[PDB]
């Protein structure tokens, strides 16, 4: 991230309500992908669409997920050290599949877009898909 | 395949883009340059710059070869089998490159149509557009 | 899958014959060893080297490949009960039939080297392509 | 590790990189033919048969595989030894890096092939550790 580019994507970030488009952004992609069902089916009901959007577990851990993002969103030059923890997690304890992180990424992009419609220029998403990138990749360092 | 629920989703969203399917597929095209710079590699001959005839005449083919698509929803293969042609022998376009083109067209359609791009319209446009990507990667 | 790709499947599975289940185990464990995610799919399962339990989901992967061979028309209907299987009931990550595809084609160029060609090669990862699409539907 | 750098270092003083090379990048062309994009230049590409009896492709697969065999004396430092083919790969040639592991998992099927029952389910898995570390540092400038 550039100095001009970082400085789009903070100050887009600030009208973010991160409560909203987390819950949108894991419920999307437990609709979209149902196979990442399989690592939440903890939350319980997630058999139709409206019941995963509905779930009230899956509103708190899209907040907590987009929290995460926004402590990444502070340490744009240190993406690695940001998730190192979170990394080893997913990878040695959850097993999640590291292409899942840039299709969750990839769905935040599309909330983004849902939700701020012709703000979301073409020139600020190829800032947020740099983001998402860097994050889906510091999230799969621990694979490696 | 898509469903008999997938295939209506797709003709109602579809139908809500109406006369503004060339000036989405352009903007399409424009997010997948801007977010995705290795997609320029395959347009050498193009005009890139934003608001460029060439990228504005081609996302126009591009909705035109979607809106044939959606209509031929029961014979993707064979609606599209001469683009399936060009692309995989004539071009040979990576196949990744197509999950870039149809994420922005994803962004395109949430952005435009947000009231209706519910998650149910979304997965049934996702499955859609991973159909024709299928096709158009099929011939290889 | 063109006329060629079918024909090439039918002719490479031929040569496999009774060693179907044999070959299906031996891909299980190349896949377990290779990507050792795959595992969380199996935690019932002993996993180790010579378990009968490997050995014996080996030769049902190796069955349900037999009866896509033989209905390289109709993989969706000859898949659908194992479809339903792995989308709704498993959930499995679609990368992973990525992963066991390459394991089944280490295994059958480690077996059958003289018949594994590189026209053999495409066709066999084309059909195990279709087979993953059938299987990742629904 | 280190037992999984002796066996597998131990395993690649048996490997002919002049046939195996160029064994696996034909292979590529023919499996996946997008990565043809890449070689039009090399002549017929339009056959299997042509791709494989290709001078330049048998050419080129021994280079591939040099520039493997010397990742392999540099296990601990695939990031630096791979820096220069990072920046050609990626800011030159344009090749999505999804083809690394491409190219990395018909190596494995090509020495399958070439070596048979000697090419163990324990072997594999550690050389699958060596093609995803070439595939990453290959894809460094990328990210
Ligand atoms: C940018 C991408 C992601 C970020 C920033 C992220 C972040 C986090 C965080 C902060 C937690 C801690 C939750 C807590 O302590 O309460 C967590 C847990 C978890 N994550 Fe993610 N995650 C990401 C992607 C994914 C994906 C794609 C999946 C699955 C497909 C996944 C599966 C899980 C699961 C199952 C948990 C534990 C759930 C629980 O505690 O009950 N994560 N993640
Ligand atoms: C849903 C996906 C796609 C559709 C519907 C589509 C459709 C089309 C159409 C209608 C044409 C023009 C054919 C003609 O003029 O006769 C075309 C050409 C072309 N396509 Fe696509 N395409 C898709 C994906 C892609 C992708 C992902 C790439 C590259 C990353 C690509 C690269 C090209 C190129 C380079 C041309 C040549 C254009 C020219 O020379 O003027 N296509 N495509
Ligand atoms: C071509 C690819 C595949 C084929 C043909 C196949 C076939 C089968 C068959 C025949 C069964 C037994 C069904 C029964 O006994 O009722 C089964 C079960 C199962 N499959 Fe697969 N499968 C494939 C891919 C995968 C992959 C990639 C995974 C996970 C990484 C997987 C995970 C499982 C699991 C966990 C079971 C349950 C077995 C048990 O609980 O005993 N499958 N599959
Ligand atoms: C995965 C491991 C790979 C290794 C170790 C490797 C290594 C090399 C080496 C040593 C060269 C010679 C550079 C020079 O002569 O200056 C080269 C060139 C090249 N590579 Fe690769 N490569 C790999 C993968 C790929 C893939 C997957 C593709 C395409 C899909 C590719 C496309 C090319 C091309 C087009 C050239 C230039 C050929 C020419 O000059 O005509 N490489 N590579």
């Amino acid at each position: 991230l550039t100095a001009e580019e970082k400085a789009a994507v903070t100050a887009f970030w600030g009208k973010v309500k991160v409560d909203e488009v987390g819950g949108e952004a894991l419920g999307r992609l437990l609709v979209v992908y149902p196979w990442t069902q399989r690592f939440f089916e903890s939350f319980g009901d997630l058999s139709t669409a409206d019941a995963v959007m509905n779930n009230p577990k899956v509103k708190a851990h899209g907040k907590k997920v987009l929290d995460s993002f926004s402590n990444g969103m502070k340490h744009l030059d240190d993406l690695k050290g940001t998730f190192a923890a979170l990394s080893e997690l997913h990878c040695d304890k959850l097993h999640v599949d590291p292409e899942n992180f840039k299709l969750l990424g990839n769905v935040l992009v599309v909330v983004l877009a849902r939700n701020f419609g012709k703000e979301f220029t073409p020139v600020l998403q190829a800032d947020f898909q740099k983001v998402v990138a860097g994050v889906a990749n510091a999230l799969a360092h621990r694979y490696h | 395949v898509l469903s008999a629920a997938d295939k209506g989703n797709v003709k109602a969203a579809w139908g809500k883009v109406g006369g503004h399917a060339a000036e989405y597929g352009a903007e399409a095209l424009e997010r997948m340059f801007l977010s995705f710079p290795t997609t320029k590699t395959y347009f050498p001959h193009f005009d890139l710059s934003h608001g460029s005839a060439q990228v504005k005449g081609h996302g126009a083919k591009v909705a035109a070869a979607l809106t044939k698509a959606v209509e031929h929803l029961d014979d993707l293969p064979g609606a599209l089998s001469e683009l399936s042609d060009l692309h995989a022998h004539k071009l040979r376009v990576d196949p990744v490159n197509f999950k870039l083109l149809s994420h922005s067209l994803l962004v395109t359609l949430a952005s435009h149509l947000p009231s209706d791009f519910t998650p149910a319209v979304h997965a049934s446009l996702d499955k859609f557009l991973a159909n024709v990507s299928t096709v158009l990667t099929s011939k290889y």
